[PDB]
């Protein structure tokens, strides 16, 4: 009722206290492709019956490579678990695909043919999604002189990402650059890391952990929200996460932007 | 051929006239240049 003026709340220590939550499960390729069944989704939905769920609670979305998977992750669902088939070769995306859909990031657009840019503070980063990114920066002295590269033209800069799909930038605080990417094939966003994302939990099927989601380096945490477990057939997988689903479900919670509450706070 | 001659089996265009009276012989046909050329591609100048 009295929203959006943020307003003491008391509580107390006297007095102790005696189905609408859908989890929403996605799932990478190759374990379908050895599972060798169309009804291995029945199957789980009649156990998630008998575990206390309600059937047609349950969807799967699932995802082809995990490159392709880093589009535009909009994981719109009342609770979110992301099992990523690890690889020994393709590890800093993983890390950063954590870093993106378990945090959250209010980001405000840029158009690099025409303006300077600068970050700000140890929470600002440079989201960078699409097809095939090719970051081109030109970092600058205090009146619009090239260091290290040349603004004159565009191809004597140092570039830091190639083919990648999914990249986010951290750039030295408190200096003026120069930007170029093809804005017809993928697009940068500036964004604030406002607070820790709830809604999803992601754990990792194969080697060992890496997961990060601070780019400080001092700072290298383990959240809760990141789990790991090994395998050799996807099956067992599949039914221990549901055997334990209730504990995972547990530790995370309700998306603390609709709660109906957190009205005029960002996004409701 | 040549009439009225001993020799047989002569062959090469003649320098008599190699044209016969008509016009230049027209080729259309593409030609490739690879070569270092000089040039100061931005540098040597003002920074300013």
């Amino acid at each position: 009722q009295n929203y959006g003026i943020n307003l003491p709340i008391t509580g107390s220590m006297d007095i102790a206290y005696a189905l609408t939550s859908t989890l929403c499960l996605y799932y990478p390729t190759e374990a379908a492709t050895e599972i060798n069944d169309n009804s291995w989704k029945d199957t789980l939905s009649q156990l998630f019956l008998t575990k206390g769920w309600p059937t047609g609670s349950v969807y799967f979305k699932e995802y082809t490579n995990i490159a392709s998977f880093s589009v535009d992750p909009q994981l719109y669902c009342d609770y979110n678990v992301v099992l990523m088939k690890y690889d020994a070769t393709l590890q800093l995306d993983m890390s950063e695909l954590a870093d993106l859909i378990l945090n959250e990031w209010l980001c405000n657009p840029m158009d690099i043919t025409l303006y300077y840019y600068q970050q700000t503070d140890e929470a600002n980063k440079w989201i960078s999604m699409g097809s095939s990114c090719t970051i081109k920066v030109c970092p600058l002295n205090t009146q619009t002189l090239g260091i290290g590269c040349l603004t004159t033209d565009a191809t004597t800069f140092e570039e830091v990402a190639t083919a990648e799909k999914l990249v986010i930038t951290d750039v030295v605080d408190g200096v003026n650059h120069k930007l170029d990417v093809t804005t017809a094939t993928c697009t940068i966003r500036n964004c604030k890391k406002l607070g820790p994302r709830e809604n999803v939990a992601v754990i990792q099927v194969g080697g060992s952990d890496i997961l990060d989601i601070t780019a400080d380096p001092t700072t290298a945490p383990q959240t809760e929200r990141m789990m790991r477990i090994n395998w050799k057939k996807w099956w067992q997988v599949f039914y221990t996460v549901v055997d334990y689903v209730d504990q995972i479900i547990q530790v995370m919670s309700k998306r603390s932007r609709s709660l109906n509450s957190a009205a005029f706070y960002y996004r409701v | 051929k040549l009439t009225r001659t001993r020799l047989d089996r002569l062959y090469g265009l003649p320098a008599a006239d190699p044209n016969n009276g008509k016009e230049y012989y027209e080729i259309a046909g593409r030609f490739s240049l690879i070569s270092l050329v000089p040039s100061n591609d931005d540098y040597q100048t003002p920074i300013a």
